[PDB]
C-alpha cells in the first residue's frame, strides 16, 4: 500500500546488491535469492 | 533481617522509641550505622530522624552529631536532620539549633525547605521579638 | 562531598539539545521579538525576562 | 560448530515460572528454547514452559505433549520469524534417569538434535546456574557446553536500570581439587590422564607467577619509580593546602 | 666495533671473537631517562611553593 | 513456502551503505552515511578489521550507527553517466573505405594495448590521450565503437554534461569511478562526446556555470600529470571544432596525438 | 563516560563565549551551544577547534586531530610524492629559481627570521604545467622530506553554503602541526579570478572560501615552516588580497627563451 | 487514590525488545498481569501483536491472536488479565501518537484502570531509556483523591480526560538479583585470563604512563592544572595497585 | 561398531579376532598391548585360533628375547616380514611407557639418556639412531639437548591403562590440593 518507499536505481560471503532510493541513500540488501534477481533493473521504481 | 524497605524504615523507629530518654551509645551507634552504610532513601531519613528521640534528654550533643549530616548529600538526609533538631530542641530555644537551620531554609529541595520550617517553629515557640533579634 | 554534587550538576546540565543562535531582527513592545534563527526558518518568539 | 549465546530473559524466565506453577522438589520444570542455531553461534532468543507431568507408580514415566508445540511456534514465528524451536529447558530436579529420556522424544519435532539447557532456576546453586548439554545419548553422557548470555543493545541498557578477588578464584580452585581427589578414591573403589597431568609438574614451580618473577622485577622497579613521583606530587598540592589555612589565620590577625 | 656495528668484542689472549651484545639492556633506558627528568621536575616546583 | 519466505525476508531487515572518510583510530572513525551527514562510528559485532582500509565502503547500523559489516567497495555500474559497451556493436574491417582514420587509430591504440613491452624497451612512455577532430557526422562515431571492437576493450561513452551534477563532490566521484573502473576493466577506450563542456575556454572570460567547467576539467588534468600513467587506459577526446577546446589540452602531454578526418 | 559515547556527529567549536559555554556549528546545518567539559575548559581549549559531539546530550564528548571532512571528495596525501627530479638540464632559471624559494625556509626557518627579511610564504607560479613546472614543485617536496598535500583549488568548488570553508579551515590548522608541509593550490584562478571590472560575477560562494584562505594563510607562517605553492594554467590575475606582500611575495616565471 | 507501576525484569525488557523491532510505523500490544490497587499495580508480563498495515490503532489489536495467545499462556501458568496496552510510537510528552490515545478511550469504557504505556527507541539510544506512561483522567477518582484543587477540578468539570504521567518503578525478586551477579562464571575464569593477558600488553601500557607524567610536570611549570595533576596522581597509583596484583 | 548391535555371524567373528591378532603384532604406534587390556581380543568375541599370543607378546616385550619372537607365535608367522622393521619401533613403545609412569611421581620431562639405553637394552650407537627417530613420530616436542646428555622433551603423551593411571592420580591430587590451600590460607588470613 502507498503511502510507500520507491526506489529509482540506475545501477543495472554471498551476493550484495546496491540500491539507489529516490532520497539519494545507498543501501545493503543480499541477492542471494531472498531478493530475486529480476526485482532490479535500471531506470525503475 | 526482612529485606523489605518498609520493614528496614520502620526498625529505624523502633530503636529511637525503646532507647528514648536518657541517650545510649550503643544505640546511637546502631542508628548512625545505618544512616551511613544503608543507601536507601527512605532508610537513611528515619535514622537520622530517629537519632532525635534517644536523644531528647542530652539535646545539647544533637547539633554536632548532625552538624556534618546537614551539609551532606543527598536530601532525603538533609531532610532527616531538620526533624533530628526539631523534636530534640523542642521548647529549649538552643542557639546551636537554629543555626544549623537557617540554610535549610532556602535550599532549592522542595520538601527540605518545609521541614526546616516545620523544625524552626517548634524551637521558637513563644519566643519574641527583641528576645531573639532573629525570629 | 563537593565533588558528588558538582558531577551531579555537570550531568544535569549534559542533557540538553543546545541552543539555537539567531538575530534579532526588530522587538516588539508588546514582549515578542522578531527572530531569524540561523537554524531554521523565521520565527516569532516571547522575550526573556532574565534580560 | 558450538558457541551458545543465551538471552537473560531466559534465566529470569525460567525463574518465575518455576514458583507460579507451584513446582516443588521432586517434580521437573521442563521447557521449550528457540532462536537461530544452524550458524556457528547458537542464538537462544526465546523460550517457552511446556506442560509436564509425572507419574506416581514411576516418577521416570511422564506426559509431554507435542501439540502445544505445534501451534505454538507458529505464534513465536509470528511475531518474530526466525525463532524456530530446536530443543529444549529444564529446571532441576537434575540429572535424572529420564532426564536422558525427554531426548528420544525431542528428537520427534526439532531440526538438528535437542539442545539441553539445565539450568538451576531457582538461582539456589553457587557459581554458575546453567548446566548447559548437548544432548546426546551412547546413557545420560552429557558433554557440557560452557556459554551464558550475549543480548540485544536495548536489554542491556534497561538491565543496568534494574540494578542501579585472587582468593575467591583460589578457593573454587581448591574446591575442584579436593572433589577430584574424593572422586579418585570413589572411581578406585567402585572399579574393584593427561589433563589431571598438567593440572601437578606445571604448578610445582603465585607459583607459576616465580619463574616470571626474574622479568617483573626490572619492570616492577620501574613502575615504583612510578608512584614515587606521585607521592612527591601529593605532598606539592599538600604543601599549597598547608598555605590557604596560613593565609586566612594571617588576615583575623590583621583584622 | 668503536662506534658498535659489530656485536661483539676482540677477547685478546684466545684471539677469538665473541659476542658482548646479549641483546641491549638498556631498551627501555629512555622511558628511564624522561621519568628522571620529570621527577627533577617537580622536586623543583615543590621546594617554590615551600618557603 | 515462497509467498511465507516474503513475510520472513521483511524481518531480514536491510542497513545503509556509507563510505568511510578516514580512520582516526581502531575505535574512532568519520564515516559519511548516504543519507548526508558525518558521523564518529565506532564498531559492532560482525565484522573484519583486515578487511578494514580508508575508502572502502561499510555498512552501518540503522539505530546504532556502528560498523556491522565492512563491504567491498563498488563502482557500480551505471548507464546514466556512464554507459558501458563491452566490445563495439560495429566493426573495424567492415567500415574500411574511412581507411586512412582506421590505420592512424589502430597505430595509436592497438599496437601499446597488445604489447606494452616495445613502448617500454625503448624508454619513452606509451601515447596517452588521442583526439578525433573533424565532422562527428561523417561516421566519426563509428570509428570510436570499431576500434573498441578488435581489441575487446571495454567501451565507456560519456555524456560530458553528465559528468555536471549540481551538489558536492558528485561532480570529483564520476571522474573517480571512471577511472578506477578503467583500471580494472583495462583495455579500455574512454570516449567523452563534444568536449567544451568539460574543456571549456570561458564563455567571454566571465562565468555564469563555466567554473563547474573549470572544476571538472583540472581533474582531468591531474589525473593525466599525476603518478598515474595513461597506456591500458587510453581516452579520446571527440568534439567538431577545436576552437572550444582548452588551451591545456592543446599543449602536448594532455593530447599529444592528434587525428584529424580528412 | 557512557553516556557520552558513539554514535557521536561531528561538529566543529567556532568560540567559546564564556566559562563551560561554548558555541558549535556543527556541519549538517544546526549550530547549538553547548557546554564544555570542565577537565576539556583549561589547557585543552582552542577557540576553534574540530570536536566530537552527541546526537541527543548536546555535549562536548570529544575533541580531534584537525581533519574532519567535508561532502566533497577529500584531497591527497603523498608523503614522498614520485615525481622527483625527472626533467632537469636547460631548466636552469626555474631551477635556480624555486631553488632559493620553497625549500630554504622548509629546512631552516629561523636564518631568514635573523637577517629579518620575510621568507616567502606563499609562492605563484606561472606559466606551463606538466612541462617541467610540476616535476620540480614535487621534487622539492620529496628533497625537503615535507608532505606533499595535493589540493585542489578548483573543487571549492562545491555548490553550497560555506561544506567548503569548514574545509580549507581544516587543511592549514592541519599543515602547521604536519609541519614541514607543502599546500598546493591546483588552480587558484578557479576561486579568486573574480570581479577586477564588474565581469565575472557569480562568484558569490567562492568569496567566503577566500576570505577563510587569508586569515588561515597570513595568520600563520610567520617564522615560515609550512609553504604555499599556487599554480595557475597560464597565467590569471587575482583579487588584491593574495597577491600584496606577506603572501605571494616572490613570483616565479617559466622563461619564454 | 491514582497507580504507581511496578514493572517487572521480564515485563520491562519485554517491552524493549517488541518496541524496538516493531519500530516507529508501529507495532502494537498488550499488557498482563493484576493488583490490588492505591498504591500497588504490577505489570508480569507483556506480549507483542503482530504488525499490521494501519499503523497501532484499536484496528491493530488482533483479537483471535490475542485470544489464543492469552489460552496458550494460561496453560504455562503465565495468563492474567489485561492492565494496560504498551507499544512503539514518535515519542511525545502530549502523548506518542494520536493513535495511542483513540485506542486507550475505547479500552477506558470498559476498565477504568487501564494504562497506556510506551518507549521510544530514538531516545533510548543516548544510553538511558526514555520510557513514559500516561493515562486519560477520570471523574470522581482523581478529584476525591489527589483553598484545595481549583485548577485540576476546573480541569475535571471541563475536560472529562486528559493525559497525566504515571511514575516508573521496577520490582524484582531476590532470585533474579542473586543470580544476575556470577555471569555478570565468564565473570570470575574471564577474570584470571585477563590478568594473564594485562601482564603481555604491560611493555605498551608502561610507557604511556611515562609520557603522560611527562606532559603532567611540564604543565604545572606553565601555570606557575593542579587538580588535573592530583587526579593525574591517582590514576597512576590504582594502574600500579594493579600492576602489582597481576604478578 | 560390530559389537553392540549385533547381526553378528561366527565367521566374521573369526576373521576379525585373528586379523586383530595378526595386526596387533605386525604394527602399532600406541603401545603394543596396554591397549589389548582395554581393547577386546578374545573377551568373548572368539577364543579359537591361539590367541595366547596376545600374552606371549607382553612376555616377549618386556625381556627383548629372539627366541622369544620366535615362540610368540610360530616362526614365520612371528616374523612376518613386518617385524623387521617393527621391533626397534615395538622396542621404543615398551621402554617409554614404563619410565613413564615410574621415573618421577610428578611426571617431568627430565630422563637419563644413560637410563633410557639400560632400560631398552640397547648399545650406545642403535638408542642414539633409534631416539632420533622417536623424536619424528611426535608425541614429543620441547628439545631434547643432544649434548649436555639431557632427554628434557617435554611432558605431553597419554597414560595407560585404569590401573597404575589411579595410584599415580592420588599421590598427584594431595600434591595439587596441597599446594592451592597454602596460596588460600595465607590470603585469607591478611
Amino acid at each position: 500500500q502507498l503511502p510507500y518507499l520507491v526506489a529509482n536505481v540506475v545501477e543495472v560471503v554471498g551476493k550484495a546488491a546496491v540500491v539507489k532510493t529516490s532520497s539519494r541513500q545507498t543501501v545493503f540488501l543480499p541477492m542471494v535469492g531472498l531478493v530475486d534477481p529480476d526485482k532490479l533493473k535500471p531506470n525503475d521504481l | 533481617a526482612s529485606d523489605e524497605s518498609l520493614l528496614r524504615y520502620g526498625g529505624a523507629f523502633t530503636i529511637a522509641l525503646a532507647y528514648a530518654g536518657t541517650g545510649n551509645n550503643s544505640a546511637v551507634k546502631r542508628l548512625l550505622h545505618v544512616a551511613v552504610s544503608d543507601s536507601n532513601d527512605d532508610v537513611r531519613r528515619a535514622a537520622v530522624i530517629a537519632l532525635g528521640f534517644v536523644l531528647l534528654r542530652d539535646y545539647t550533643t544533637v547539633p554536632r552529631i548532625v552538624q556534618l549530616l546537614s551539609k551532606s548529600h543527598n536530601a532525603h538526609v538533609r531532610c532527616g536532620t531538620a526533624f533530628a533538631l526539631g523534636i530534640a530542641c523542642a521548647g529549649k530555644g538552643l542557639q546551636s539549633a537554629i543555626d544549623v537551620l537557617d540554610p535549610l531554609t532556602k535550599d532549592p529541595v522542595d520538601f527540605v525547605r518545609q521541614a526546616a520550617m516545620i523544625a524552626l517553629s517548634m524551637i521558637l515557640i513563644q519566643q519574641t521579638e527583641k528576645l531573639n533579634p532573629q525570629v | 562531598n563537593d565533588k558528588v554534587r558538582f558531577i551531579k550538576d555537570e550531568l544535569r546540565l549534559l542533557q540538553e539539545p543546545g541552543s539555537y543562535v539567531g538575530e534579532v531582527i526588530k522587538i516588539v513592545s508588546d514582549k515578542k521579538v522578531l527572530v531569524k534563527v540561523q537554524p531554521e526558518g523565521k520565527y516569532i518568539v516571547d522575550v526573556a525576562k532574565d534580560i | 560448530h558450538e558457541k551458545v549465546t543465551i538471552a537473560p530473559l531466559v534465566l529470569l524466565s525460567a525463574l518465575d515460572h518455576y514458583e507460579r506453577t507451584q513446582t516443588k522438589e521432586n517434580k521437573r520444570c521442563v521447557g521449550v528454547i528457540l532462536g537461530d542455531a544452524n550458524s556457528s553461534t547458537i542464538r537462544v532468543t526465546n523460550s517457552f514452559a511446556l506442560p509436564f507431568e509425572e507419574d506416581e507408580k514411576n516418577s521416570d514415566v511422564w506426559f509431554l505433549d507435542h501439540n502445544y508445540i505445534e501451534n505454538m511456534n507458529e505464534m513465536c514465528k509470528k511475531i518474530n520469524a526466525k525463532e524456530k524451536l530446536i530443543g529444549w529447558y529444564h529446571s532441576g530436579p537434575k540429572l535424572r534417569a529420564s532426564d536422558l529420556k525427554i531426548n528420544e522424544l525431542f528428537k520427534k519435532y526439532t531440526q538438528n538434535n535437542p539442545l539441553l539447557l539445565i539450568v538451576d532456576v531457582k538461582q539456589q546453586g553457587v557459581g554458575l546456574p546453567t548446566d548447559a548439554y548437548v544432548a546426546i545419548e551412547q546413557e545420560k553422557t552429557f558433554l557440557h557446553l560452557p556459554c551464558t548470555i550475549e543480548a540485544e543493545e536495548a536489554e542491556e541498557i534497561g538491565v543496568e536500570h534494574l540494578l542501579r578477588i585472587r582468593l575467591t578464584n583460589q578457593l573454587k580452585s581448591l574446591k575442584g581439587l579436593q572433589s577430584k581427589l574424593k572422586d579418585v578414591v570413589e572411581y578406585l573403589d567402585k572399579v574393584i590422564h593427561t589433563i589431571l597431568g598438567k593440572l601437578q609438574d606445571v604448578f610445582n614451580l603465585n607459583n607459576l607467577q616465580k619463574a616470571l618473577t626474574v622479568k617483573t622485577n626490572d619492570e616492577l622497579m620501574v613502575i615504583y619509580i612510578s608512584n614515587l613521583v606521585r607521592s612527591i606530587i601529593a605532598f606539592d598540592d599538600l604543601i599549597e593546602n598547608k598555605i590557604q589555612n596560613k593565609k586566612i589565620q594571617e588576615q583575623r590577625v590583621k583584622d | 666495533i668503536l662506534d658498535k656495528i659489530f656485536y661483539g668484542v676482540l677477547d685478546q689472549g684466545n684471539g677469538w671473537l665473541y659476542v658482548y651484545e646479549t641483546p641491549n639492556q638498556d631498551a627501555t633506558y629512555d622511558s628511564a631517562l624522561e621519568l628522571v627528568g620529570q621527577l627533577n621536575k617537580v622536586v623543583d616546583q615543590l621546594f617554590e611553593k615551600a618557603s | 513456502d515462497k509467498t511465507e519466505n516474503d513475510i520472513k525476508a521483511l524481518q531480514s531487515i536491510g542497513q545503509l551503505i556509507g563510505e568511510v572518510m578516514k580512520e582516526l583510530s581502531e575505535e574512532k572513525y568519520i564515516v559519511k552515511a548516504s543519507s548526508g551527514p558525518r558521523y564518529i562510528v565506532g564498531v559492532r559485532n560482525s565484522v573484519d578489521r583486515s578487511k578494514l582500509k580508508k575508502g572502502v565502503r561499510v555498512t552501518l547500523d540503522i539505530t546504532t550507527l556502528t560498523i556491522m559489516r565492512i563491504l567491498p567497495r563498488e563502482t557500480d555500474p551505471l548507464v546514466y553517466n556512464m554507459t558501458s559497451f563491452e566490445q563495439g556493436e560495429i566493426t573495424f574491417d567492415g567500415i574500411g573505405g574511412l581507411t586512412e582514420q582506421i590505420r592512424e587509430l589502430r597505430e595509436v591504440i592497438e599496437l601499446p594495448l597488445k604489447n606494452p613491452e616495445i613502448f617500454q624497451r625503448v624508454g619513452i612512455k606509451p601515447p596517452k590521450g588521442v583526439l578525433l577532430y573533424g565532422p562527428p557526422g561523417t561516421g566519426k562515431t563509428l570509428l570510436a565503437k570499431a576500434v573498441a571492437a578488435t581489441i575487446g576493450a571495454n567501451f565507456i561513452f560519456s555524456p560530458a554534461s553528465g559528468i555536471v551534477d549540481k551538489y558536492i563532490g558528485e561532480s570529483a566521484r564520476i571522474i573517480r569511478e571512471m577511472f578506477a573502473y578503467a583500471k580494472e576493466h583495462e583495455p579500455c577506450i574512454i570516449f567523452m562526446d563534444e568536449v567544451d563542456a568539460i574543456g571549456g575556454r570561458r564563455f567571454s572570460e566571465g562565468t555564469s556555470a563555466d567554473r563547474e567547467i573549470q572544476r571538472t576539467l583540472m581533474e582531468l588534468l591531474t589525473q593525466m600529470d599525476g603518478f598515474d600513467n595513461l597506456g591500458q587506459t587510453k581516452i579520446i577526446m571527440a568534439t567538431n571544432r577545436p576552437d572550444t577546446l582548452d588551451p591545456a589540452l592543446l599543449r602536448p602531454g594532455r593530447l599529444d596525438r592528434k587525428v584529424e578526418i580528412p | 563516560k557512557r553516556i557520552q559515547s558513539v554514535p557521536l556527529v561531528i561538529g566543529q567549536f567556532l568560540e567559546p563565549i564564556d566559562q563551560n559555554t561554548g558555541i558549535v556549528s556543527s556541519t549538517t546545518g544546526m549550530s547549538y551551544v553547548v557546554r564544555i567539559l570542565s577537565t576539556l575548559d583549561r589547557e585543552l581549549l582552542k577557540p576553534s577547534m574540530s570536536v566530537a559531539l552527541h546526537r541527543h546530550s548536546n555535549a562536548l564528548v570529544d575533541i580531534l586531530p584537525p581533519d574532519s571532512d567535508s561532502s566533497i571528495s577529500v584531497m591527497g596525501e603523498n608523503e614522498k610524492p614520485d615525481v622527483t627530479y625527472a626533467d632537469v638540464g636547460g631548466l636552469d632559471m626555474q631551477k635556480q629559481e624555486i631553488r632559493e624559494a620553497v625549500e630554504l625556509p622548509l629546512v631552516q626557518a629561523d636564518l631568514y627570521e635573523q637577517i629579518g627579511i620575510d621568507p616567502p610564504r606563499g609562492v605563484l607560479l606561472y606559466g606551463p604545467p606538466g612541462t617541467g613546472k610540476t616535476m620540480l614543485v614535487k621534487a622539492v617536496a620529496n628533497s625537503t622530506k615535507a608532505a606533499f598535500i595535493r589540493v585542489n583549488g578548483s573543487e571549492f568548488v562545491h555548490k553550497y553554503l560555506g561544506e567548503g570553508p569548514r574545509m580549507v579551515r581544516d587543511v592549514f590548522r592541519l599543515a602547521r602541526e604536519n609541519a614541514p608541509s607543502i599546500i598546493f593550490i591546483d588552480e587558484v584562478d578557479s576561486i579568486a579570478t573574480k570581479r577586477f571590472d564588474a565581469q565575472t560575477g557569480s562568484d558569490r560562494e567562492v568569496q567566503r572560501i577566500l576570505i577563510e584562505l587569508l586569515t588561515q594563510m597570513d595568520g600563520f607562517d610567520q617564522s615560515t615552516n609550512v609553504k604555499v605553492i599556487m599554480a595557475t594554467n597560464r597565467a590569471d590575475t587575482l583579487d588584491p588580497a593574495l597577491l600584496r606582500p606577506g603572501r605571494l611575495d616572490r613570483k616565479i616565471e617559466f622563461p619564454s627563451l | 487514590t491514582k497507580e504507581t507501576v511496578y514493572i517487572s525484569s521480564i515485563a520491562l525488557l519485554k517491552m524493549l525488545k517488541h518496541g524496538r523491532a516493531g519500530v516507529p510505523m508501529e507495532v502494537m500490544g498488550l499488557m498482563l498481569g493484576e493488583f490490588v490497587d492505591d498504591y500497588t499495580v504490577n505489570v508480569v508480563d507483556v506480549f507483542a501483536m503482530p504488525q499490521s498495515g494501519t499503523g497501532v490503532s484499536v484496528e491493530a489489536v488482533d483479537d483471535v491472536f490475542q485470544a489464543k495467545m492469552m489460552d496458550m499462556l494460561k496453560q504455562t501458568g503465565r495468563d492474567q488479565m489485561v492492565v494496560g496496552w504498551y507499544h512503539s510510537h514518535p515519542g511525545f510528552g502530549c502523548w506518542l501518537s494520536s493513535v495511542d490515545v483513540n485506542t486507550q478511550k475505547s479500552f477506558e469504557q470498559l476498565n477504568s484502570r487501564a494504562v497506556a504505556v510506551v518507549v521510544d527507541p530514538i531516545q533510548s539510544v543516548k544510553g538511558k531509556v526514555v520510557i513514559d506512561a500516561f493515562r486519560l483522567i477520570d471523574t470522581g477518582a482523581l478529584i476525591n483523591n489527589l483553598l484545595n484543587k481549583a485548577n485540576i477540578q476546573a480541569l475535571i468539570h471541563g475536560l472529562n480526560r486528559h493525559y497525566y504521567s504515571l511514575n516508573i518503578d521496577y520490582h524484582k525478586t531476590a532470585k533474579e538479583t542473586k543470580m544476575l551477579m556470577n555471569l555478570h562464571y565468564e565473570e570470575k575464569e574471564e577474570s584470571n585470563l585477563a590478568a594473564t593477558k594485562s601482564m603481555v600488553k604491560i611493555a605498551e601500557q608502561y610507557s604511556k604512563r611515562i609520557e603522560e607524567e611527562k606532559e603532567l610536570t611540564e604543565e604545572e611549570l606553565k601555570t606557575r592544572p593542579k587538580k588535573h595533576l592530583s587526579e593525574t596522581a591517582d590514576e597512576t597509583l590504582e594502574n600500579n595497585i594493579v600492576s602489582v596484583l597481576t604478578a | 561398531t560390530l559389537e553392540p548391535s549385533t547381526s553378528i555371524t561366527l565367521a566374521e567373528r573369526q576373521q576379525l579376532a585373528y586379523d586383530l591378532s595378526i595386526s596387533a603384532l605386525l604394527g602399532d604406534k600406541i603401545y603394543n598391548f596396554g591397549e589389548l587390556l582395554h581393547h577386546p581380543i578374545m573377551e568373548t568375541i572368539v577364543n579359537d585360533s591361539n590367541y595366547d599370543w596376545l600374552f606371549q607378546l607382553l612376555n616377549a616385550l618386556t625381556v627383548g628375547d629372539f627366541d622369544k619372537f620366535d615362540s610368540l607365535i610360530k616362526v614365520q608367522i612371528s616374523k612376518i616380514p613386518i617385524l623387521a622393521q617393527h621391533e626397534s619401533f615395538l622396542r621404543q613403545k615398551i621402554c617409554l611407557m614404563t619410565l613413564i609412569e615410574t621415573v618421577f611421581v610428578k611426571n617431568i620431562r627430565m630422563l637419563s639418556f644413560e637410563d633410557i639405553s639400560k632400560a631398552t637394552h640397547l648399545p650406545k650407537d642403535n638408542v642414539e639412531h633409534l631416539v632420533m627417530r622417536a623424536i619424528s613420530l611426535g608425541l614429543l616436542k620441547g628439545s631434547i639437548d643432544q649434548v649436555n646428555e639431557l632427554v628434557t622433551i617435554s611432558w605431553v603423551q597419554p597414560r595407560i591403562i585404569s590401573g597404575d593411571q589411579i595410584t599415580k592420580m592420588k599421590d598427584r591430587l594431595v600434591e595439587w590440593n596441597d599446594q592451592v590451600e597454602k596460596l588460600g590460607k595465607k590470603m585469607e588470613a591478611r
